[PDB]
Order: C-alpha cells, then structure tokens, then sequence
C-alpha cells in the first residue's frame, strides 16, 4: 500500500475524485519508484562481480590454453601440461592436465664432489648415494648416471664448501682412448 | 581479507516495542527479508574469503624440533610454547579493535543491541588461523615448494637456497662460498623487521580502517533515528500519547518511510564495500599461491629485487608477507 | 509457539532446509499496565471560568493562569452548552490521560459572525487588530452563545472593539490605547474632526437580532504536552509499580512499553525527561527519584535445523546470554510452556559465540556441516538420531623427516585431469 | 514537482503560510535528497 | 587510470539562500555528512 488506502488504482481512482486521488496515487508513484531504483542498483551491482568473472576466464583462456603456465596453481594443481575448454550455461568450463610425482625414495646427498683440490657442482641435478655409490640424478625424477666431467662444471676449492665429499670423476675422454 | 558480519532487525530498528507500529509495518509493506539475504550472503561471502587465503593445504605438518638450518634462524616466526609467533604478536598488539549480557548493560555496543544491531563471530578462530600459517611454514623451510604440488619432499635448506639462487641467475657456486655472510644478513634483516614493529609507529593503517569505517557506519546508524522526516517529533511515543490513530498514522508513516531508506542506504554501501575486501582477499590468495609455494619471476609481484621466498603471519583481519 | 515457527514464520514458506537461521522476536508480548499521576484533587475552576458573570471586550482580554488541578471536564456537560469546540496539537479523545503544562486561558466576547476568525492564520478585523493567534499553536478554542446574558431590551453598548490602526498585531499581544486615528495628512491634534477618528467601537446587542450578530462567550486554553514538570493533570488513578517485567508504563501521560530500574542522574529543577543519542526517553522522574527505561527485547536468537525433510527437532543459540542468564534475559516465565524447555535443560552448552541448547556435545572433531561459529559446527547424527556440537578439525596431521644430509626423489609419476567451472 | 503545487520554492513561499508551506517544501526536499544519493551510489559504483 | 572529483554542497542544492528552507533541513535530519565522506573517499582514491 505504500500508506496509500489501498495497492489497487482502480479503487483509489473508482471511490475518490481527482484532488483526493491525487495523494494517494502520488504515494504510490513513490514507493513504485523506490521499487524499480532498487532493482536497477543491485543489478549494476551484481554486474561489477560478473565482469571480474569474465576477466578472470579470458586470462585462463589465453594462458591455459594458447600457452603452458609456470604460475603456481593459476592452471589446477600440480605441474601444468594442458587445458581444454568446454562450454556451459552462461559459462565456461576448463580441463587442465596435470603432472604429480610419487613413489618417493630417501636418499643422502651433498653439495659438491671433491676430487684433486676441485669442487665439481652438477649443472642440473642433484648428486645422490644408495649408501655405496654416488651419482648424478634429475630432481623430479629418478636416473641415475656416473658423474663425469660433461655432468658437472668446476670451480673454486673444496674448503669453502661446507658439507664437501670425495669422490672421482670419470673425464670420458681419457679412459676410452 | 575480511570484514565484520552483521545482522540487522528490521522491526525492532524501526518499531521498538510498538505494536500499533509493528501492524502499519506489515500494511505498509516490507522489503526487511531482502535487505537481510543481501546481509547474510556477504557474511557468508567473508568466512569464503577466509578460508581461501589460509586453508590451501590441509595437512597441518609440524615444527622440526632440530632446527639446524644451516645458519639461518627462524626463531622469530615459528611459534613459540594462543601459540602465536614474536612478530605475529606485535602485530596482533598493533591494531586496536572495537559476551555482552543483558546483566551487563541494564557504551555504543548496548546502544546498538537495544535498537537490532548484532555482530556475528567469525567461523574460525585467531588460533585455527595461527595452525594454518605455522603449517605452512613448516612446509616451506623443510620441503621447499615440493609440498606444494602434492608431496612433501625433505631438502636440506642450503640446496634449496642453491635452487633458488639458479632460479634468479645466479650460479650455486656464489651461495656454497657466501653462506654464512648470507645467513647473517637475513638474520639482521629479520631483527630489523622486528624493531621496526615493536616501535610506536603504526604501517596497519590498511587493517585499521576496515575496523573505523565499520564502527562508523554502525553509529551513523544510530544517530539516524533522531530525524524528524517530517514528523511533529522522532520519539513513537510523543506521536502515538498525543494523537489519536487515524491521525497518528500519516506521522508513523513519514518516520517507516525514513527509517527503510535509512536501513537501504547502510545495506548498499555494506555490498559496495564488500566488493573491494573480496578482491583484496583474491589477490591475497594469488600472493600465496605464487610467493609463498613458489618462486616468481614476475616483476615487484613478491617485493622490489629478485625474489627468493617469502613467509606468512596472520594478523587481525588480514595477512602479512615478509618478501 | 516455536522457535522452528518462528523460523518458518520468517522465512515465508512451510518447508525449512538444513541450517542456521536468524529470527524475529514474536515471543513476547505485554499484558499490564501501570499509571503514576502527580497528587491533585483540587478540581481546576469551571465555575470562575465559564460562569463568570462579566467577560472582558476583545481589546483587552483577561488571560488568567490556571494551575495546581485535574481538569476534569465532564463537570461541565449537564450546565453549558458549547457550540464551538476545536483543539490544535492533539486529539480530544486523548485530553483524560494527560498533564498539561503552562496552561493559560484567555476570555472575550464577540459577535456570531466573528466567531470563525478565532482560529490560526486569518485575517479580518479581530485578527488584526484586536487578537491573534501563533501559527504553532497548541490548544483549544470554546465559544458557545450568550443571548439571555449579554443583551438588554434598550440595548447592550458596553462591548468595544479596535477599528482602526496603524498595522497588525502579533500573536498574543494586547493593545488598550485609545489615540486619534489619522485617516491622511494634517495631523488631528486630538481634534477628532474630519480624517481622524476615535479608533474603539460599540458592539450593539439587542435580543431581536440576527444569529449572526447576536453575542458569542469565547475562551481559549493554551498548553504544552510532554515538556517540563506538569501541574494540571485528568480524572486517572495510580496504580501500584510491577517492576521488572514487559509492561505499559503510561508516566505522566508518556505512555510506551519497558522496564524500569534506578539511576544516579542528577535533572536540574526544570527537567523531568531525559533522551539520549537516538532521542529516545530513557530517564523519567517518578518520591521525585530518577527511573530509567530499558526495552523489551535485547540481543539475538539462532536456530540450527537440519530440515523439515528430516526432522522437527532443531537447536536454538543465544549469542548474548551466558547461561544460567537466559530465562531473564529472553523474559521467561510469560513465555508458552513449548517455548520455557529451550530456556532450561540438561543439554546445555556454554560455547564462545553463546549458549547453545538443543545439541548433545561430542568430543571427536569432524568436517564442518552447519557452522555456528567461532570454532564449533553442528550435525545431525546418530548414536537414537540427534543433534551433535563439535569443534571443527584444520585437517590430517604429519610431519616431515628433516635432516642436513637426507633428500627424497620421486620415483613415479601420475597424470591427473581436474575441472574448474567459471561463469 | 515531486507532488508539490510547483517546482520553485518562491512560489511556494510567497503564495503560503509557513505552516501550509512545510508540507511543499519537505516534499521537495525528500525528492532532492533521493536525487543526490542517487548521484553518489552511481559515482561509487563506477569508482570500483 | 582515474576520474573526475567532485563536491557536492547540500544545502544550497537542495535549499538556495532560503533561510526558512535551511531551517526545514535541519529539523529534517541532515545526512548531507555521509555523502561528502563517500565523495572525499572517491576524491583520494582517484590520486593514489
Ligand atoms: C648402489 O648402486 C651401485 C650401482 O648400481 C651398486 O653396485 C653394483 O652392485 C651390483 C650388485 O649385484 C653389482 O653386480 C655391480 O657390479 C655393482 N656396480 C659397480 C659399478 O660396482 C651397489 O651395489 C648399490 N648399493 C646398494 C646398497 O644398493
Ligand atoms: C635465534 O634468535 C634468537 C633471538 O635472538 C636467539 O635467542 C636469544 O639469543 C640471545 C643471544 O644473546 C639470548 O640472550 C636470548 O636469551 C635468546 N632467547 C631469546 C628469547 O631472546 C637464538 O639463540 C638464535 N638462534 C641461534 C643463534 O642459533
Ligand atoms: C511597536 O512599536 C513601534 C513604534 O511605535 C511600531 O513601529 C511603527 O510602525 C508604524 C506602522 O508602519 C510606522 O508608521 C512607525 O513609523 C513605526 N515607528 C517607528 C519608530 O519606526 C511597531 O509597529 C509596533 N509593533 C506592532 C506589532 O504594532
Ligand atoms: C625416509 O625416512 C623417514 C625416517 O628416516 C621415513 O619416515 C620416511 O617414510 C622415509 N621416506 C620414504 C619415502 O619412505
Ligand atoms: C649434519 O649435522 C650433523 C649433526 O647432527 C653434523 O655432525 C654434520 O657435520 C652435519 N653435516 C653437514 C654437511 O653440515
Ligand atoms: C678428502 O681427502 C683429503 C686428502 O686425502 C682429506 O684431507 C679429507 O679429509 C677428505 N675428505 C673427507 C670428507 O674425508
Ligand atoms: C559465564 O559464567 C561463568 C560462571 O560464573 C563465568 O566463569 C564466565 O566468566 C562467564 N562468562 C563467560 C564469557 O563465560
Ligand atoms: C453560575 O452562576 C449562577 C448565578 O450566580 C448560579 O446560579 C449557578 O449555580 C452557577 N453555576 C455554577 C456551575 O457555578
Ligand atoms: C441538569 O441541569 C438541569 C438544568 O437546571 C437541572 O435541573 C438538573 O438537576 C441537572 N441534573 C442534575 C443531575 O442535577
Ligand atoms: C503523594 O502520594 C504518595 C502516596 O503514597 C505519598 O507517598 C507522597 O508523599 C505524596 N506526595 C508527594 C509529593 O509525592
Ligand atoms: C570429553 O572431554 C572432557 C574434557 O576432558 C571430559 O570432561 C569429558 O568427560 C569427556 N567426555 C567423553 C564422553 O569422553
Ligand atoms: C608407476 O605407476 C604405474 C601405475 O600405478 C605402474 O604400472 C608402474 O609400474 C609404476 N612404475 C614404477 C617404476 O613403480
């Protein structure tokens, strides 16, 4: 009713004459007013988070899917390989592959190898022993191979090192011929 | 990352005790039930924005009782025996926030009470929270950012201080001989962080306002009944003692129409507010993401240099990063 | 009748879905009443008002002071007879429950016709030059007529009015100057000739005129409502103070509904009435003491379901009530007998966010199925079915086997494909 | 107009008593007051 | 990158130099404050 003698106009404007029709009919004009101006806010509103959305699903689309991500959990969990898109009502729906390593394995292992004065690091890898040997294995999987002279670079001494070990190095070359 | 949660009655704003008030509510027609599903679904929105930020990993791993990092010290951070850290407690000191009982009051907060206005409790407590950043700690000193992907994978501290000094571009070699210069320049640098907080000077004015600007609007709120609107006075009882009810109904009509309008306006600043606290909270939940499970190469994202790693604390309504 | 009621009630619909919800009151409702009236019996005069035998000319009006009475007014219906009767600022149904401030009470008589100029913003030749009213004016105007009283076979000439002056009075201001009017220019000197007039004249009242002529006994009442300590008041009668309870409390004609406790505020002589920042009254001098008001209801009620589809048992948290303070606090013992269980039990719980009652308290920390807050949850389940509190659990619990020399390296690896839905 | 006899408030004032011209002038300053917090929610909105 | 500031002065919006106006408007209740701290805030955040 809005304060109005009743939310109908047809009644307002059947029992009352113009000027006492008036007042009414303007109260509710008001309330009807306030009404609509309610809608239309909330729906700008709601627009606003929409939008973030939308720009949030374009990123993803341009770096999951044209592109192989190195952002951490931006493209799921685990080492990105791939998306696909699909489509949904009103939205979007996104497949990402994913890498995830397991069957862990302890190992003891050291910065660098000590071989005549030298310290030896890996150049990608990390040196590993199953308790009688020492290799050379990548980090995210495991295969191992003798150290050589190709594995890792030299420099600087073995004293500044803290947890330096002794070791050989194969240097290839040599031996075979 | 987050705000406080309110509740709002709309009869007891409006009418008080009145029930000749309370009938011209219902004739007048009532919009409460939506001002209050516009409430309810941004207190559900801020516990949401909470659990993003903090509970990404939900195997709480524990501090390593041996503690020999390689030079590096920590003591500051990792909690102590609420179980908070050193510099979680300054912070905590730092900003000043704003069971009430009946008995009690019989101050603004019981001004608030006695007219519908009520703060609801956040879901998780400041000790969950402090779980939650103690885990992650644990998980990036020991593991590095293997535990991120799924599995944690123990590391000595130098060889990932190694791996990351390869992720800027600079070769190992250059850690293996500086570490002990480098172990006591983060430790210099950690004591500075400390004595920059335990001094008077206040950087939380970003977790401050949120606190003042929700008082504010709470006791605006109050202060607004005391508006005429048109009436001859802003007191129910004056209107309806001296006035008989044909006539008291256009008076309490001005006073329904300016205490709605009144509710609406403090309903819709409330949403427009809670949308910049959740895209803080989504920018605070990318940062922990990128910084603290990994190393970025993105430009000034973790801090001005060339970023290493990055560590969580827990303050009050928000999230520290020490980069 | 229900807290799940009340739940229904304000949500619109018959069917209620798992979880907590926040409500309305409708628990309470007031059934007394007390009044407190100031102790006069000196019955205000009706006699030396209306029956006065001689009543003074529009031009210079008697305004007498009345105070110290009840006003009691229906003394009057078996003498007079009035034939107006309007009051302004307030309801004539209202004037036996209330205590009037500053009342004054002017009396005149005037023609028929005039009658109706008596009244705020007119203009003619009462309103302007012989009496006027505030725009903002609170009161009530009487006239009735006096044709037996104020006329005379030969005629009645002892009635004047102002004719004639230089501008309009202001409300309640009186003129009594009997000066030579001067029509144009030459001033008269006190000649009284031609252009300059004697500015007062007389009403002529025969018996056998026109009703409009005829003479008219006005008295008009002036008052202030609800202001500053009252002195006249009407026919009620006291009734002993019920304290502490939701009650109609109707002081010195302020009526509402609340409770009332002592206070130490100290109110200048002139004071009776206290408002506080939302310009509400909340002290009230009653023994000349200072009371004060407190509402009805205060603070908020939850309740916990898991469902109409389910079950009709629900849970209810009170956030502001230690326990063992709750049946004060939520005004019990005028609540329905359904409605008291909730307030005592066996199965009660002091949780930080209130008291939980309704819910049976476990000591195994689960997921989280219905938050209440700060640290606990709810679920229903079995032990037969019922309603369980816990405390949430953060999640599993490890550790990671550190050591300087020890390192752990994948051996397999797995491909996994998740989906992540945005609109 | 917003309901009043007209859209200026001389013509209310001259042409009215102050107690007929309170109800004009609160109609009009009821809708005035809409029409600003109008204005600001919008600007509040676009500043997001 | 940034927006216009603006003021806004409520009462000579809503009222002009009508004293018996301006007297309405605060008999009314003023809420003319609340607009001006949302414009300031709007204000500040357009330069940083
Ligand atoms: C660690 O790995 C090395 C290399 O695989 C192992 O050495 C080999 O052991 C087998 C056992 O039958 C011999 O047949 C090979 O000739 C060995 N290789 C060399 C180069 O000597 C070593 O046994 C492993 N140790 C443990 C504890 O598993
Ligand atoms: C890590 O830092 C803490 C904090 O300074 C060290 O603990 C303090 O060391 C000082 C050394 O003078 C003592 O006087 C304090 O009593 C120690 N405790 C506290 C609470 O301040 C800790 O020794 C450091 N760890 C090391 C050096 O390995
Ligand atoms: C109060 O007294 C003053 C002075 O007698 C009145 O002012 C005079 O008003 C007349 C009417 O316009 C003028 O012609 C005179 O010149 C005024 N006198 C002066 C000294 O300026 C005034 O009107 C009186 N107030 C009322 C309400 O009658
Ligand atoms: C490594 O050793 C620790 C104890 O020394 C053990 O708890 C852990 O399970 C081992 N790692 C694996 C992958 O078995
Ligand atoms: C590892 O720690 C032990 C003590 O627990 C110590 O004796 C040993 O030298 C350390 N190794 C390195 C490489 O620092
Ligand atoms: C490596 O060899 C040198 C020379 O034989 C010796 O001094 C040093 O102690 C050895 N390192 C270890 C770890 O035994
Ligand atoms: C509630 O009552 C208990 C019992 O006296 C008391 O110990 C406690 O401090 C009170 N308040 C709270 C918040 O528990
Ligand atoms: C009014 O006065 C007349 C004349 O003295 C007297 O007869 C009459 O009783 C009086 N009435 C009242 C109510 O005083
Ligand atoms: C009512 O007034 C008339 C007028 O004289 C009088 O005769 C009558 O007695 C009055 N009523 C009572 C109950 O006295
Ligand atoms: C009024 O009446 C009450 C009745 O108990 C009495 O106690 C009081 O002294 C009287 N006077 C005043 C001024 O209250
Ligand atoms: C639950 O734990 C509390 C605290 O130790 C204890 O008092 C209570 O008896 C326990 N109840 C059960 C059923 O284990
Ligand atoms: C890796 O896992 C797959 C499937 O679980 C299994 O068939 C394969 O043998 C595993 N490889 C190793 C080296 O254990």
């Amino acid at each position: 009713n809005f304060g109005a003698i009743s939310s109908v106009l047809n009644d307002i404007l059947s029992r009352l004459d113009p000027p006492e029709a008036e007042v009414q009919i303007d109260r509710l004009i008001t309330g009807r007013l306030q009404s609509l101006q309610t809608y239309v806010t909330q729906q700008l509103i709601r627009a606003a988070e929409i939008r973030a959305s939308a720009n949030l699903a374009a990123t993803k689309m341009s770096e999951c899917v044209l592109g192989q991500s190195k952002r951490v959990d931006f493209c799921g969990k685990g080492y990105h390989l791939m998306s696909f898109p699909q489509s949904a009502p009103h939205g979007v729906v996104f497949l990402h592959v994913t890498y995830v390593p397991s069957q862990e394995k302890n190992f003891t292992t050291t910065p660098a190898i000590c071989h005549e004065g030298k310290a030896h690091f890996p150049r990608e890898g990390v040196f590993v022993s199953n308790g009688t040997h020492w290799f050379v294995t990548q980090r995210n999987f495991y295969e191992p191979q003798i150290i050589t002279t190709d594995n890792t670079f030299v420099s600087g001494s073995c004293d500044v090192v803290i947890g330096i070990v002794n070791n050989t190095v194969y240097d290839p070359l040599q031996p075979e011929l | 990352v987050s705000m406080t949660k309110t509740s709002v009655d709309c009869t007891m704003y409006i009418c008080g005790d009145s029930i000749e008030c309370s009938n011209l509510l219902l004739q007048y027609g009532s919009f409460c039930t939506q001002l209050n599903r516009a409430l309810t679904g941004i207190a559900v929105e801020q516990d949401k924005n909470t659990q993003e930020v903090f509970a990404q990993v939900k195997q709480i791993y524990k501090t390593p009782p041996i503690k020999d990092f390689g030079g590096f010290n920590f003591s500051q951070i990792l909690p102590d025996p609420s179980k908070r850290s050193f510099i979680e407690d300054l912070l905590f000191n730092k900003v000043t926030l704003a069971i009430k009982q009946y008995g009690d009051c019989l101050d603004l907060i019981c001004a608030q009470k006695f007219n519908g206005l009520t703060v609801l409790p956040p879901l998780l407590t400041d000790e969950m929270i402090a779980q939650y950043t103690s885990a992650l700690l644990a998980g990036t000193i020991t593991s590095g950012w293997t535990f991120g992907a799924g599995a944690a994978l123990q590391i000595p501290f130098a060889m990932q201080m190694a791996y990351r000094f390869n992720g800027i571009g600079v070769t190992q070699n250059v850690l293996y001989e500086n570490q002990k210069l480098i172990a006591n320049q983060f430790n210099s640098a950690i004591g500075k962080i400390q004595d920059s907080l335990s001094s008077t000077a206040s950087a939380l004015g970003k977790l401050q306002d949120v606190v003042n600007q929700n008082a504010q609007a709470l006791n605006t709120l109050v202060k607004q009944l005391s508006s005429n609107f048109g009436a001859i006075s802003s007191v129910l009882n004056d209107i309806l003692s001296r006035l008989d009810p044909p006539e008291a109904e256009v008076q309490i009509d001005r006073l329904i129409t300016g205490r709605l309008q009144s509710l609406q306006t403090y309903v819709t600043q409330q949403l427009i507010r809670a949308a910049e606290i959740r895209a803080s909270a989504n920018l605070a939940a990318t940062k922990m993401s990128e910084c603290v499970l990994g190393q970025s190469k993105r430009v000034d994202f973790c801090g001005k240099g060339y970023h290493l790693m990055s560590f969580p604390q827990s303050a009050p309504h928000g999230v520290v990063f020490l980069h | 009748l229900d807290p799940l009621s009340e739940a229904k009630c304000t949500l619109k619909s018959l069917t209620v879905e798992k979880g907590i919800y926040q409500t309305s009151n409708f628990r309470v409702q007031p059934t007394e009443s007390i009044v407190r009236f100031p102790n006069i019996t000196n019955l205000c005069p009706f006699g030396e008002v209306f029956n006065a035998t001689t009543f003074a000319s529009v031009y210079a009006w008697n305004r007498k002071r009345i105070s110290n009475c009840v006003a009691d007014y229906s003394v009057l219906y078996n003498s007079t007879s009035f034939s107006t009767f309007k009051c302004y600022g307030v309801s004539p149904t209202k004037l036996n429950d209330l205590c009037f401030t500053n009342v004054y009470a002017d009396s005149f008589v005037v023609r028929g016709d005039e009658v109706r100029q008596i009244a705020p913003g007119q203009t003619g030749r009462i309103a302007d030059y012989n009496y006027k009213l505030p725009d903002d004016f609170t009161g009530c105007v009487i006239a009735w007529n006096s044709n037996n009283l104020d006329s005379k076979v030969g005629g009645n000439y002892n009635y004047l009015y102002r004719l004639f002056r230089k501008s309009n009075l202001k409300p309640f201001e009186r003129d009594i100057s009997t000066e030579i009017y001067q029509a144009g220019s030459t001033p008269c000197n006190g000649v009284e000739g031609f252009n300059c007039y004697f500015p007062l004249q007389s009403y002529g009242f025969h018996p056998t005129n026109g009703v409009g002529y005829q003479p008219y006994r006005v008295v008009v009442l002036s008052f202030e409502l609800l202001k500053a300590p009252a002195t006249v008041c009407g026919p009620k009668q006291s009734t002993n103070l019920v304290k502490n309870k939701c009650v109609n409390f109707n002081f010195n004609g302020l009526t509402g509904t609340g409770v009332l406790t002592e206070s130490s505020k100290k109110f200048l002589p002139f004071q009776q009435f206290g408002r506080d920042i939302a310009d509400t009254t909340d002290a009230v001098r009653d023994t000349l003491e200072i009371l004060d008001i407190t509402p009805c209801s205060f603070g908020g009620v939850s309740v916990i379901t898991p469902g109409t589809n389910t079950s009709n048992q629900v849970a209810v948290l009170y956030q502001d009530v230690n326990c063992t303070e709750v049946p004060v606090a939520i005004h019990a013992d005028q609540l329905t007998p359904t409605w008291r269980v909730y307030s005592t039990g066996s199965n009660v719980f002091q949780t930080r966010a209130g008291c939980l009652i309704g819910a049976e308290h476990v000591n195994n920390t689960y997921e989280c199925d219905i938050p209440i807050g700060a640290g606990i949850c709810a679920s229903y389940q079995t032990n037969s079915q019922a309603i369980i509190a816990y405390t949430m659990s953060l999640g599993a619990e490890n550790s990671v086997a550190y050591a300087n020399n020890s390192i752990a390296i994948p051996t397999n690896f797995t491909i996994s494909v998740t989906t992540e839905i945005l609109p």
